[PDB]
RNA sequence: AUGCGAAAGCAGUUGAAGACAAGUGCUUGUCGUUCGUUAAAAUGGCCU
């Protein structure tokens, strides 16, 4: 003997942009929440270590955010004019935050009320400020002064390492994850500078020609660098030293950037970037930056990142926009003598000589027409996929496979008219349709092969035939306009 | 020194059994599992060790067949739907029997099976059967080599125990008869040469909730027959109730007194008595129950007398879940809930 | 172990083996050289193997019993062939055997003489000061067997003809249980729970050298004449001496040392070893009471082995009928599609007030939103002038655009028909300028091709169901 | 109701008919258990066992309409299971060979007959084949290369068959029929099974390409068409089932019958690519994404001609670049980069189109230099160094209409470093042709002049292929593998 | 250098040159059921119960004699009809096999033995009639046999008996009957 | 339903004898019957 073969639904041959794994990922991320600030939103941090907190800019504001519920569960407002950027450490515990007047003050996270330590710099605004990422006790800041200068915040009194040479508003800058001596700036004039630290520092050790005023720059791996400004964005090898790839499809400037690596994903590695127009984009570095997903909010989108590596929670996507919205984007996620009485069950035998197994991998459920197909009711089996709220690949499917069997009029024999009447809605239905259009042709076929005189005696059908009549017409027209369309083309060759 | 010394086990003792004629004992609990110990005084080593899965055991019985005698069987049985039947060295050969020819709605467990032989009586092919209980008075006999489906007899109330016991009747011919125990005490005696067709009825005397009933001192399913001229008639009969009480019946004059008197009534346990086996001679009645600690008892007859100085107060016995009698040896093999068999050697024999 | 007392043949092919069953001890004889089911049981309950002989023509052994009595069983017919007796009730401690002259320790220091071709008890003996003993071998002189020799904890030579001791050597603490005669000079010793093996020479009465084994020893045998010796030791090994007579040098220690690992990591115990003229002759027991057997090259092997045996300890059940899983080897496979990609082989791949800046826009981009709001405009008038103003490659990706949208959403080919007939009215020179024109345009192709493939049994289905619509208008 | 039998004491009944179900009826309580999937139908059964322990039963395979192909059973009865399988090779054939008969039913129809059907289709199939010289056997048969197992594609199936053991090693339903779910019984039996024509393997030996067809059930309004599948199958080398990776519905467009498959070599994509044929002109080469982990086109070549030949055929170069499809009365060599007419710069008289005497049923090609054609009268071997025939062979008295236009391909084939085989054959007439055939094998040299070895055997042969270790297997009507070898 | 030879064999050999359907079947299980038997077309296969393989297999081509009974190139009309278990001359000598042939023919193989080339051969007299089928219970055998004079067979049923003579098989006639349809 | 043919189609085919049943020597039907041609039924459906 042998098993009961399963009836195979009806895949028909594939219309093009179908679902793309990445695109079934990037969709599982929903459940959007909108939460209005007071003002725009400049930068969005998330916490390395535990990456269940997330930091968000605001105007003389920064708010930690949680990963659990979603809800501000901090907040520093000990500032007196617009704070700029709020970056945790590399190490969770310390966060900085680069103000306006031209300060920063980084103190622990988790405690609002203990200023750790202030760092007067420049007077000019300080944009960004970093921490090391394999070192933990150097701090490095830009500033409208255009010098970057590294503290050392045991020594916080002067810079340990001043770093010139730019032109025009240092706003951007990345540390790189294999050296970690070399520091990437990117200016405002483009031309982003690569300096080495152990050197005198006063001069880069060599500079990269982004045309567009640069607007972020994240080193992306140990050997590549990827800078966003203007409308493209460009990503560069940094040995050979030379531009690798160039994706300019956005619409105005592209803002924030952010790349997350070896994470629980289809996708291995996603280079993320927010440009401006709502559109944040979602591309991957291994099928050479080409666009796996992209979402829209309305407002001009300034800031986004994506929940880190080793996140284990449910994961979230944050983008900041500069009217004022903050929009978070979530993936979520008897007795004793009793037992002792029976208390073999838990064994699986793991001493013992010969293990024997039989038991049957229990399949899934059979639906209510393959039961009637299996039992050979066709009658039955054609009124229990007629019944309403099915889908439309299934009655595709049992009517497909009861024509191949054969039992077409044999199910449609006994049919009295209000029988007649579901068959004949479906049927008009999906009259429009290509695949239910050939097997509706079979269908009403032998219908009105069969049922004429009962046609002609009950008026019910008789106007569902009218319907049916328009239908097939109108059908007919389209089918003739597409075939003219296809002789243009073959002219058009 | 134990038999389960050398290989324990993780749950309960469900079934003991001696094989008929090698020296090994077989055991089987809810751990799922079948161990065969190659039995001495001394060391009782682990011969083999099968282990199935997904599927418990309360009933394991050897069974060698009987116009054969080199074909060996080993019947396994829990609460699912199918029974395992080990045949016999290095991987084993299990059939399993899952379809009942028809009858399947009586039975949705197959736990309860005795093993016997039957005799076709027009050829004389004697073949093994297996006997399971059923829905309400349902007992299904099953032919085992073929596992087809033989016939079917109801007692009515509810079926709580059963049993086989034989008769000789001349050079080469003896016939099989099953008896079937009501929870009311109502006892029904079939035939199965000719088919299920009632011999007899009778009642027990008192026995208000019975829950076992034993034959005893002839030939029968624990102390097998190994050719057919060696095959006798039993002499005891034994009802075991679920208040405690133990009556006991001698056939030669219950069979002609058609409602009897039994012999005895023996009141020493105070808990249901779960487990009543004979010496493979008849002259001594081990009942031993299973809801409490200490709980066995053995019995001298036709004396019917209660031994008075075994089990003492320091007899290591447990929960006694089952109990096997040796056919040759004269050992006693008793296992508990902590899954420690215990063996005894009687000197007498 | 279970193997109680167990004896190779001479010429090492069968052994004889004493087991006990259900407190009845039954021997049986195995071969190995290259099963059977045959046994002898011992009826009474209470009766024991005490000593063991194999003897040479028809083949059989010498049970010497517990009771007072020395079986002789053949070994063909499972049958006491005749049953001797020594006139008294105790136990034979020891038999011994060379020729037809057999000589039994009972375990009254009773020394008793039998002879086999007579089937007789010829003499009842006894000597002074031998009060306690357990072993007894004969010197092969020969044919005359005279001057044997006895043993516990003392080894004594006692001649028969004159029924005295002549030579008497120190033993050990505890009795003595192995006693061999190595070559006509020297014999072998070792006691109960030693390691220790002294090796003796007869005639001036000392001890030629010690061997010393690695535990305590239980089983003895040597080669032909004197160059090996296996052990088997109480923890379960074999200790080959190689040529153990010759050149401090009074204790020797164990050339060649053999155990048995099974592959799980178990340690399998051997007893009872056979060695001759390089071929070894291990055994164990695979299950309980089963002894199974190896032969091997000791004098090639090297000086520490492990054998390396298949112990089946978690089998998977493999049958031999079903599958390696569910099925048997007699069905047939079912048409399973999975998720295989199906696809057709038409799929071509691998091969005024106007809205036209907002198009280009969105098109430079990629925006359903706004191609939607661009698509949602209708009148042609406009549609033929945003087409008019467009360029080239942004016309192109808006055919792509517009027949994908089709495809998905075949009720949206109407106003889209309408748009992609203007496109190709207005921009055909870029389009016959372009070479791979098909796997340009795909799926607009692919959707054409599959309305217009549609059509003909549409017409068939709309000329009967009219002719049934006028025959029920008729009338 | 086609066997019967009863057991030993007479109490269960064993009931064998159409419907592939075994039933034992216990006869007092009318009760029956059956085992209903039982690969064709039973035509007898009985009980073995002293006590009862197996069934054996015969099955028919009653699809297999070109020959009647037995299948022995023997179960284990308390298991209800398979103890014992005994089968030979199941090829499938394109005529009934000598007087067959069909098993007898309640109607007459395209798997069965009726009574009088029987006794008058007996008589008219024995006087058919005596009468009529349109008669052909020809077998696919395709082999596994790096198993070296054969593959006789039955009707909806693949019976995996090994010569070595000589043993069947596995049954595949490779279609979406209604191949299982059911016994047929008469309305069931005038339908069918969709037919794999064609099955071949890449030279790599892990892909498979079945192309089968597929007909509607008869008196509907869309009987008329058929739908041509095209299907590609992936395995590891440790199992034995194929999984289904590609399923390409309708290829070249609807209705439109692929005539010849054709492997890719090992150079041109490691021998991940296919050529499809029709019958119109169109040549259509399928690889193997990689990068996704499908099958797609990726070059076409699809001319629309108004004229449809049933016989094509086509070879392809060791390089990867020289492709030549022949079509009917003529050969055009194509380069693989444009899928063009390969136009000499020189124009040595090498012309890109030969023409040939007559219908073309094989071209191969031995070596990179030597093209045999093997024409619907003739046999032409020609040199492609120098564009002129070599040699010439006159087979219209051999090969007159003897087999249909597409088989003599499957007929004579070529080893790869020697030579290629002959295949002739004649039914032994006395005074009006028997029933009785002979065939001829005859091996040639790669030019085709010397002929290498001249052997006969007896039985009518059906197919030749190679075995890769240079010897020769061939099938016999009645099914004899037999080899020609060093 | 070039040889043809046959290597692989096909066809069960079922029992339809009767075509009254006495017993399809002529496969015999051996007597401890460890053993099956299968007359092929060209072959006899002894299948292994207990593993599914074929352990002895027994071509025609390979000993003379049976290249002589069966593989006569120009009529296939012998063929296997009756396979038989024991000895029919001797009592239980065990590895041996009778073969009832279509015409009178009867042979005793070896399976499981290695085969010499002396196959015990027997020749049926009388037999101007075609065989249709042998049985037997203990000691007496019995063969029914298709002869002619409404395009049925007549179905003569003899008593075989051995040893008269070495070679003579003892014939009588059992009983006759004139137009079968069905037989079973 | 045979031959040629492409997935279309193009040509051609349904003859006698015998026997039996039923109805009235005559009508139909039937065939486990011959020769000549390229020639729907028994309320009964797939195991665990």
């Amino acid at each position: 003997s042998t098993a009961r073969p399963r009836i195979i639904t009806s895949k028909a041959p594939l219309l093009p942009q179908q679902t793309t794994p990445e695109q079934r990922y990037w969709r599982q991320y929903t459940s959007a929440q909108l939460v209005k600030e007071h003002n725009s939103v400049t930068h969005i941090s998330f916490n390395p270590q535990h990456p269940h907190d997330f930091a968000v800019t605001s105007s003389t504001r920064v708010q930690i955010f949680s990963s659990r519920t979603r809800q501000v569960i901090k907040t520093f407002s000990r500032f007196k004019d617009v704070v700029y950027s709020a970056s945790f450490r590399s190490d969770g515990k310390l966060l900085c935050a680069g103000d306006a007047t031209g300060l920063v003050s980084v103190y622990d996270s988790y405690n609002p009320r203990t200023i750790l330590l202030s760092i007067n710099a420049s007077t000019h605004p300080t944009h960004v400020t970093k921490f090391h990422t394999q070192d933990n006790k150097i701090l490095a800041t830009a500033s409208d002064d255009r010098v970057t200068r590294l503290w050392d915040i045991s020594n916080a009194y002067e810079p340990q390492l001043e770093l010139t040479g730019a032109t025009d508003y240092v706003r951007t800058l990345s540390f790189i994850p294999a050296a970690p001596h070399l520091v990437a700036t990117g200016s405002y004039d483009g031309l982003i500078r690569l300096y080495d630290t152990r050197s005198s520092g006063s001069t880069p050790i060599y500079s990269l020609n982004h045309d567009q005023p640069v607007e972020n720059v994240i080193a992306v791996s140990p050997t590549q660098i990827v800078s966003c400004g203007g409308n493209n964005f460009k990503v560069w090898d940094l040995t050979s030293n030379k531009k690798l790839y160039e994706r300019g499809n956005f619409n105005k400037a592209v803002t924030c950037l952010d790349y997350v690596e070896n994470f629980d994903s289809p996708m291995q590695s996603a280079l993320i970037a927010s440009s401006l127009d709502g559109h944040v984009k979602v591309f991957d570095p291994l099928d050479n930056f080409q666009v796996k997903f992209g979402w829209k909010f309305s407002g001009p989108v300034l800031s986004c990142a994506v929940s880190p590596s080793t996140a284990q929670g449910n994961r979230h996507l944050v983008a900041g926009l500069s009217s004022g919205l903050l929009a978070i984007r979530t993936k979520k996620k008897k007795s004793n003598n009793f037992q002792r009485m029976m208390r073999g069950s838990e064994y699986q035998g793991d001493q013992e000589h010969i293990i024997h197994n039989d038991k049957v991998r229990s399949q899934r459920r059979m639906r209510a027409f393959e039961r009637n197909i299996n039992q050979f009711k066709w009658s039955e089996a054609l009124d229990n996929a007629f019944v309403p709220g099915m889908a439309k690949e299934l009655t595709l499917t049992v009517l497909q496979e009861l024509r191949k069997r054969g039992k077409v009029r044999v199910a449609l024999y006994g049919r009295d008219e209000s029988t007649l009447e579901p068959l004949l809605n479906w049927c008009l239905k999906g009259i429009e349709d290509v695949r239910s259009a050939s097997i509706v042709a079979d269908w009403v076929a032998v219908v009105l092969e069969l049922y004429g005189n009962t046609l002609e005696s009950s008026p019910v059908l008789q106007e569902l035939m009218i319907d049916l009549k328009t239908k097939v017409r109108h059908e007919i027209h389209k089918s003739k306009e597409a075939q003219r369309i296809e002789g243009m083309l073959q002219l058009l060759t | 020194k134990d038999a389960n010394a050398s290989h324990p086990s993780h749950s309960a003792i469900q079934s003991l059994s001696f094989h008929p004629s090698k020296p090994l004992l077989l055991t089987g609990g809810y751990d799922k599992t079948l161990r065969i110990y190659h039995i001495d005084g001394k060391t009782n080593h682990l011969v083999t060790s099968l282990h199935l899965v997904g599927s418990p055991i309360q009933t394991c019985t050897f069974y060698t067949s009987l116009s054969n005698q080199n074909q060996q069987n080993i019947f396994t049985a829990g609460r699912r739907r199918y029974m395992h039947s080990w045949d016999l060295s290095q991987t084993a050969k299990i059939e399993k029997f899952s379809r009942l020819y028809g009858h399947e709605s009586t039975q949705r467990s197959f736990e309860n099976f005795k093993v016997a032989h039957l005799q076709n009586s027009q050829t004389n092919s004697v073949h093994g059967i297996v006997l399971l209980q059923g829905n309400n008075g349902w007992i299904n006999i099953l032919h085992s080599t073929s596992g087809l489906w033989l016939m079917g007899c109801k007692i009515e109330g509810v079926i709580t125990d059963f049993c086989i016991d034989y008769q000789p009747i001349s050079r080469g011919k003896f016939r099989t008869i099953l008896i079937a125990v009501n929870a009311y005490g109502e006892v029904w005696e079939f035939d199965l040469n000719k088919n299920g067709h009632v011999i007899r009825r009778w009642k027990d005397q008192g026995g208000v909730g019975i829950t076992k009933i034993q034959v005893g001192g002839g030939t029968t399913t624990t102390c097998p027959a190994l050719q057919i001229s060696k095959i006798k008639q039993n002499r005891w009969l034994a009802v075991g109730s679920e208040s405690g009480f133990v009556n006991l019946y001698d056939r030669n004059n219950a069979m002609t007194s058609s409602t009897p008197t039994p012999v005895a009534a023996l009141d020493q346990l105070t808990t249901t008595i779960s487990n009543l086996q004979f010496s493979p001679d008849g002259q001594i009645l081990c009942m031993a129950s299973r809801a409490v600690k200490d709980a066995l008892r053995l019995v001298h007859l036709p004396s019917c007398s209660v031994f008075s100085n075994w089990p003492t107060s320091g007899t290591p016995l447990g929960k006694v879940t089952s109990v096997a009698f040796s056919p040759s040896g004269g050992l006693l093999a008793v296992g508990n809930e902590q899954g420690k068999v215990r063996l005894w050697k009687l000197n007498h024999y | 172990s279970p193997v109680l007392q167990s004896a190779y043949d001479p010429s090492g092919q069968y052994l004889c083996y004493v087991t006990v069953a259900l407190d009845k001890q039954r021997v049986g004889v195995q071969p190995t050289q290259r099963w059977n089911e045959n046994f002898l049981y011992l009826e009474d309950s209470k009766l024991k193997v005490t000593c063991l002989k194999w003897v040479n023509d028809t083949v059989a052994i010498i049970l010497g019993m517990n009771n007072g009595e020395i079986w002789l069983y053949s070994v063909l017919a499972n049958e006491v062939t005749y049953k001797f007796t020594t006139g008294n009730s105790y136990e034979i401690k020891d038999i011994d055997l060379m020729g037809n002259q057999l000589w039994c320790i009972d375990s009254s220091d009773a020394f008793y003489q039998f002879d086999l071709l007579q089937f007789k008890l010829l003499q009842h003996f006894r000597i002074n000061n031998c009060v306690q003993l357990n072993k007894l071998t004969i010197v092969p002189a020969g044919d005359s067997v005279a001057q044997l020799l006895v043993a516990s904890h003392s080894i004594s030579l006692i001649d028969i003809e004159e029924k005295k001791v002549v030579m008497t050597f120190p033993g050990h603490v505890s009795p003595v249980s192995t006693l061999q005669v190595i070559t006509n000079e020297f014999f072998i010793s070792g006691a109960e729970g030693d390691r220790f093996l002294n090796v003796y020479d007869i005639h001036s009465g000392m001890t030629k050298c010690v061997l010393v084994a690695e535990s305590d020893i239980k089983e003895l045998s040597h080669s032909g004449q004197a160059d090996s010796i296996a052990v088997t030791t109480e923890d379960g090994s074999l200790e080959i001496f190689v040529d153990p007579l010759v050149s401090g040098n009074k204790s020797k220690k164990s050339s060649k040392k053999i155990q048995i690992v099974s592959k799980d990591g178990r340690k399998v115990p051997i007893y009872n070893a056979f060695i001759n003229k390089d071929l070894l002759n291990v055994s164990w027991l695979q299950n309980a009471t089963m002894p199974y057997f190896k032969n091997l090259q000791w004098r090639e092997i090297p000086n520490e082995y492990t054998v390396e045996i298949s112990l089946n300890w978690n089998n998977k059940n493999k049958s031999a009928d079903r599958d390696l899983h569910g099925k048997d080897l007699a069905s047939a496979t079912n048409y399973v599609e999975g998720n295989a990609r199906v696809t057709s082989g038409d799929n071509f791949k691998h091969v005024t007030g106007t809205v036209t800046v907002i198009l280009s826009q969105a098109l430079q981009s990629n925006d359903h939103s706004l191609l939607e709001t661009v698509l949602n405009n209708r009148d042609e008038r406009v549609i033929r002038d945003t087409i008019f103003r467009l360029k080239p490659a942004l016309a192109v990706i808006l055919l792509e655009r517009l027949a994908e949208r089709i495809a998905r959403q075949t009720h949206r080919q109407g106003p889209l028909n309408v748009w992609v007939k203007w496109c190709l009215i207005i921009h055909g020179g870029y389009l016959v300028s372009i070479p791979n024109l098909m796997s340009t345009l795909s799926s607009l192709h692919s959707t054409l091709k599959r309305r217009s493939d549609l059509l003909p049994r549409l017409l068939a289905l709309d000329a009967r169901l009219d002719c049934t619509i006028n025959k029920f208008k008729t009338l | 109701v086609l066997s019967l039998s009863f057991s030993h004491d007479g109490s269960y009944l064993l009931s064998g008919g159409w419907e592939k179900v075994m039933s034992l009826w216990q006869l007092e309580t009318n009760s029956q258990q059956f085992l209903p999937r039982l690969n064709g139908i039973i035509i007898d059964c009985q009980v073995l066992g002293p006590q009862g322990n197996y069934y054996s039963l015969i099955l028919q395979m009653t699809e297999n309409n070109s020959n009647s192909d037995y299948q022995f059973l023997l179960l284990n009865a308390s298991d209800l299971t398979s103890k014992l399988s005994i089968n030979g090779p199941l090829p499938v054939f394109n005529s009934t060979i000598k007087h067959i008969q069909q098993p007898i039913s309640a109607m007459n129809t395209k798997n069965s007959n009726s009574i009088t059907s029987l006794n008058h289709s007996k008589k008219k199939q024995s006087r058919k084949l005596i009468k009529s010289r349109r008669q052909d056997f020809t077998t696919n048969v395709e082999i596994n290369p790096i198993n070296k197992n054969l593959y006789f594609p039955h009707i909806s199936a693949v019976q995996i068959f090994d010569f070595y053991k000589n043993e069947q090693v596995n049954y595949q339903y490779l279609t979406s029929g209604v191949n299982n779910s059911m016994g047929k019984v008469r309305f069931e039996l005038n339908l069918q099974d969709p037919i794999i024509t064609d099955l071949k393997f890449t030279k790599d030996g892990q892909w498979m390409i079945t192309y089968e067809i597929e007909y509607p059930p008869n008196d509907l309004l869309s009987s008329k068409d058929l739908t041509h599948i095209l299907k590609f199958w992936t395995k590891n080398d440790n199992e034995t089932n194929w999984n289904l990776k590609t399923k390409v519905i309708n290829p070249h467009g609807i209705s439109v019958p692929i005539t010849k498959i054709l492997p890719s070599p090992r150079s041109v994509n490691n021998s991940q690519g296919c050529l499809t044929a029709d019958n119109n002109g169109g040549l259509k080469f399928w690889s193997f994404d990689s990068h996704e982990s499908n099958w797609c086109l990726k070059k076409i070549s699809l001319p629309n001609f108004n004229h449809f030949s049933n016989s094509v055929s086509l070879a392809w170069s060791q390089d990867g670049s020289l492709i030549f499809h022949g079509f009917d009365d003529k050969l055009q060599i194509l380069d693989f980069d444009t899928f063009k007419k390969f136009e000499s710069l020189e124009n040595t008289k090498t012309v890109s189109e030969f023409t040939l005497d007559s219908e073309i049923q094989t071209v191969k090609l031995i070596n990179d230099t030597n093209l045999i054609v093997a024409t619907r009268t003739t046999l032409n071997a020609i040199n492609l160094l120098r564009g002129q025939v070599i040699n010439s062979f006159d087979l219209y008295p051999f090969v007159n209409g003897v087999y249909k236009n597409g088989h003599m391909d499957r007929l004579i084939t070529c080893d790869e470093r020697t030579g290629n085989i002959a295949l002739v054959i004649n039914q032994q007439l006395t005074d009006v042709p028997t029933i009785n055939y002979k065939s001829r094998i005859i091996i040639f040299d790669s030019d085709l002049s010397t002929k290498l070895g001249n052997f006969t055997h007896h039985e009518y042969i059906s197919w030749i292929g190679w075995n890769y270790d240079t010897d020769f297997i061939f099938l016999d009507i009645e099914s004899t593998l037999g080899v020609v070898g060093t | 250098q070039y040889k043809l030879s046959v290597v692989s064999g096909g066809k069960p050999a079922l029992n339809n040159l009767s075509s009254v359907t006495g017993n399809k079947n002529i496969a015999r299980l051996s007597q401890d059921q460890r053993n099956y038997i299968i007359p092929f077309n060209n072959q006899i296969k002894v299948y292994s119960v207990e593993t599914r393989q074929c352990v002895k297999t027994l071509k025609f081509a390979n000993n003379s004699l049976l290249s002589g009974i069966f593989l006569q190139e120009e009529e296939n009309n012998e063929s296997i009809v009756k396979i038989l278990l024991g000895d029919i001359t001797v009592p239980q000598q065990a590895h041996l096999i009778t073969v009832f042939t279509n015409n009178g023919h009867v042979i005793v193989l070896n399976y499981k033995g290695k085969l010499v080339e002396s196959p015990k051969h027997f020749k049926i007299s009388l037999a101007d009639e075609k065989l249709a089928n042998v049985f037997h219970s203990e000691g007496n055998y019995r063969i029914l046999t298709t002869f002619k004079d409404n395009s049925l067979q007549s179905y003569r049923l003899y008593a075989l008996t051995f040893d008269d003579a070495k070679k003579q098989f003892e014939v009588a006639h059992q009983a006759e009957w004139h137009n079968v349809i069905l037989s079973n």
